[PDB]
């Protein structure tokens, strides 16, 4: 059956110029319009425009018609998007949907994988793991949670565990947001505290976009 | 120009109580040559391209579940579920396409939870951040199931709420209960003048806000 | 369902393509043969019943075309080619039924000129205030203007040459015409079988109840409404029949064309039988008028 292939996660600086693929092989191209459909995290869908390769005719939304540009490829079978114009707030996802034309597009039936454009300064640096560690004067209880705060990571590529701890048990990992450029994101963990001193605990942050592997366990106040 | 506003944007169910989205659209986009009735809903799974459930408003894809059904005319429509079920949690947004390719705000649906018994837990920040030239103050708030929840800072008694961070949790398959955590980042030689630091949350479940207090 | 055959190929449209343009040429070279010019400067000195029908054809066509559409619950590419073939000016196959019924026939072919040369501005004016909510694009481009101008050019040049040869040699006319008329015969088998080569299978693309009561009403609401505002304006009876009889027929080449520019053939599969059996339709009515009109004059 029919599918739709993106080009996949895109990192751009601010001075724009930016390109997406969407290819179609499961039908014949000309027969059906293309859509852009963008995707803040959070946000909803919003609607950018469409073309149809057949006569290349392409429409706009007034929003997105400043920044907005969409060509198609007969011999690749393929539809390009151009925005030229980027702000750091136009990192989304953004997705190339399939619908039928006779004279008013009626649906989007078929979507592609979707691909994720951010914008930002990059310069991407080493994450730095910093511990938390209760003990200032508190009773703590029957149990304890702990957890270790990530510092100055840029590429989403980060995972954090407890290989010490209490594993897929009793975790919560806070999603990052956005927020002076570099982001950052916490995990927690609760474990009993009669068995907490008997056996050590410790986090590790595995950075696969870099090349760096931090483990540390927290000490008690 | 034609907007469209879904009602509820938030609902729970457990498991066959049948749930109704609503969307009541600007004006009649209801063809008057052919009755088509144009107009698309779609389902969002997280983390998931959308998926087409229902198009010109009455009729299905093939092959979807036979619970969804969908009825409305002229302004006025209403997608329905027979039974919900675990994969049935998504974001619908019924998009419409009589002028303009328009989407909705769209809806959540969630699972719901008898009650909720959140926990607050307030870490301060590490020394050696400290001899980095900042601190960075944590508390979070662990299994609570209503989203209706607020966090306030008492610094020497006088409300700040400056340089607050919050991030939520996706709800984790587990359990429809989840967690919560905000951050206060400060520069140096003005963390240990201030001290205090006591934090409150503010929960639906308990008429009196839960309040954890900071000394040193 | 498919288009029959490959229509990427082809094999031998061309020929009906050269075929219907020498018969053309042929057919505007009798009509030029036949007029004469003084009478179409009389014409053009009192042109009221000229403009009023040329605008009173501009104004109901489209609009009933776009009424048909709407009761007949047409889809929108179906829509999109009964409003562009019903506003279409006025072809040759007008000024062939004119020799059938032998009424004032400067008038007609000054009508049909005037007609297409309106028609050029027209189209884009006519397509983008009657398409509100089919084809949302403004297609003012998709209109064909080479077509047209090259239609002016072979309507006005045989016209052009006979009128010149009857006004200055008047003894060769009726010798070369006859000679016309056996190479009509020729070309008209031609056409036949040619089109049995392109016959495909146009049952499937008759949809009985739309397609059949518009092209059933289409021509017939033209021919009726061009009648009775020519009976109502005071015109002559000659004048009277030309008048309805232009106003009815159209043209087809422009709109087969459009579509296949705009639309993919896909989406337009069937519909590129809908110009040739709407053309098929209208000579279906109009030699039958011709054989109501004789016995008319009979009594």
């Amino acid at each position: 059956e029919v599918q739709l292939q993106q080009s996949g996660p895109e990192l751009v600086k601010p001075g724009a110029s930016v390109k997406m693929s969407c290819k179609a092989s499961g039908y014949t191209f000309t027969s059906y319009i293309i859509h852009w459909v963008k995707q803040k995290p959070g946000q909803g869908l919003e609607w950018i425009g469409y073309i149809n390769p057949y006569n290349d005719g392409t429409k706009y939304n007034e929003k997105f018609k400043g920044k907005g540009t969409l060509t198609s490829d007969k011999s690749s079978s393929t539809a390009y998007m151009e925005l030229s114009s980027l702000t750091s707030e136009d990192s989304a996802v953004y997705y190339c949907a399939r619908s039928y034309y006779d004279g008013i597009p009626h649906y989007f039936d078929y979507w592609g994988q979707g691909t994720t454009l951010t914008v930002s300064s990059a310069k991407t640096t080493p994450p730095s793991v910093y511990p938390l560690a209760p003990g200032c004067g508190d009773t703590t209880g029957s149990s304890v949670t702990l957890g270790c705060l990530v510092k100055g990571y840029f590429p989403e590529s980060v995972t954090v565990t407890w290989n010490s701890g209490s594993l897929s048990s009793s975790v919560h990992t806070f999603p990052a947001l956005l927020q002076s450029g570099l982001y950052t994101m916490s995990s927690s963990v609760t474990v009993p505290s009669s068995t907490w001193p008997s056996q050590t605990v410790t986090c590790s942050v595995a950075h696969p976009a870099s090349s760096t592997t931090v483990d540390k366990k927290l000490e008690p106040s | 120009d034609i907007v469209m506003t879904q009602s509820p944007s938030s609902l729970a169910v457990s498991a066959g109580e049948k749930v109704t989205m609503s969307c009541k659209s600007s004006q009649s986009l209801f063809n008057s040559r052919t009755r088509r009735n144009y107009l698309a809903w779609y389902q969002q799974k997280p983390g998931q391209s959308p998926k087409l459930l229902i198009y010109w408003a009455s009729t299905r894809e093939s092959g979807v579940p036979d619970r969804f059904t969908g009825s409305g005319s002229g302004t006025d429509f209403t997608l329905t579920i027979s039974s919900v079920q675990a994969e049935d949690l998504a974001v619908y947004y019924c998009k419409q396409s009589y002028y303009l390719l328009t989407f909705g705000a769209g809806t959540k649906l969630e699972l719901k939870r008898a009650d909720a018994a959140p926990t607050v837990s307030i870490f301060p920040p590490s020394s050696e951040q400290l001899t980095s030239g900042g601190a960075s103050v944590v508390c979070f708030l662990n299994n609570f199931y209503p989203k209706d929840i607020n966090v306030k800072w008492k610094i020497d008694g006088s409300e700040r709420q400056n340089g607050v961070l919050n991030s939520w949790t996706d709800q984790d398959s587990k359990d429809s209960t989840y967690s919560m955590s905000s951050t206060l980042t400060l520069t140096k030689d003005e963390y240990e003048r201030h001290n205090s630091y006591t934090c409150e949350a503010t929960h639906k479940t308990s008429t009196s806000p839960i309040v954890k207090s900071f000394n040193r | 369902f498919s288009l029959p055959h490959n229509f990427g190929k082809r094999p031998t449209d061309r020929a009906l393509s050269v075929i219907l343009v020498i018969m053309l040429l042929t057919i505007m070279l009798s009509l030029g043969c036949t007029m004469e010019f003084s009478k179409i400067k009389a014409h053009f000195w009192r042109p009221k019943g000229l403009a009023v029908a040329l605008v009173a054809q501009f104004g109901i066509m489209p609009l009933t075309a776009f009424g048909l559409g709407k009761f007949f619950q047409l889809n929108n590419v179906e829509a999109l080619a009964i409003l562009i073939c019903g506003c279409s000016p006025g072809g040759n196959l007008s000024n062939v039924f004119a020799l059938a019924i032998k009424g004032d026939m400067n008038l007609s072919i000054v009508m049909t000129t005037c007609s297409t040369f309106f028609a050029l501005g027209m189209m884009p004016l006519l397509l983008y205030l009657y398409s509100r909510g089919i084809y949302d694009g403004s297609l003012k481009d998709k209109v064909p203007y080479g077509g047209i101008m090259i239609s002016l050019i072979l309507i006005l040049i045989p016209c052009t040459i006979g009128i010149i040869l009857k006004s200055k040699r008047p003894q060769y006319v009726r010798y070369v015409t006859k000679g016309g008329i056996i190479l009509l015969l020729l070309c008209s088998v031609a056409v036949v079988v040619l089109s049995a080569i392109n016959v495909g299978k146009s049952i499937l693309f008759v949809m009985t109840p739309h397609l059949l009561a518009t092209s059933s009403l289409m021509p017939f609401i033209g021919f009726l409404l061009g009648y009775l505002l020519s009976a109502l304006f005071c015109l002559n009876g000659r004048c009277k029949r030309t008048v309805s009889m232009e106003t009815g027929c159209a043209n087809i080449q422009l709109c087969s064309t459009i579509l296949n520019v705009t639309f993919p053939p896909e989406v337009i599969g069937p519909l590129f039988f809908f110009p040739l059996l709407y053309m098929i339709f209208q000579v279906g009515e109009g030699l039958l008028l011709v054989a109501i009109f004789r016995c008319y004059e009979k009594f």
